[PDB]
């Protein structure tokens, strides 16, 4: 039975490896979803952002043509 | 006794994870600082509608 145990080890070694696997594919899938609402999120300031340039540009203008 | 499993675990195919969370990181910041230029953007918009509007 010198065997039966390192049969045993095996077993659990290809156990661990594929819990392993598992947490793994699980923290890729939650920052690839992290990385996409993050991407949403970046879009829509950037377009805020923009606008609120353009306001600004437009009010800076007609504070100027009332110099 | 099994940390060295975990250990081993965390070591494999580190890139895949290594670059998620870099793009990560990096998009915080961007987010950040988009914020922020979006809060100095408003306080430039209400004091150009007050300069607008007291001459
Ligand atoms: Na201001």
């Amino acid at each position: 039975q010198e065997r039966i145990k390192a049969e045993r080890k095996r077993l659990r070694n290809r156990i661990a490896a594929s819990k392993c696997r598992k947490r793994k594919l699980e923290r890729i899938s939650r920052l690839e979803e992290k990385v996409k609402t993050l991407k949403s999120q970046n879009t829509e300031l950037a377009s805020t952002a923009s606008l609120l340039r353009e306001q600004v540009a437009q009010l800076k203008q007609k504070v100027l043509s009332h110099v | 006794r099994n940390k060295l499993a975990a250990a081993k675990c965390r070591n494999r195919r580190r890139e895949l994870t290594d670059r998620l969370q870099a793009e990560t990181d990096q998009l915080e910041e961007e987010k950040a600082e988009l914020e922020s230029e979006i809060a100095e953007l408003q306080k430039e918009k209400e004091r150009l509608e007050f300069v607008l509007v007291a001459h």
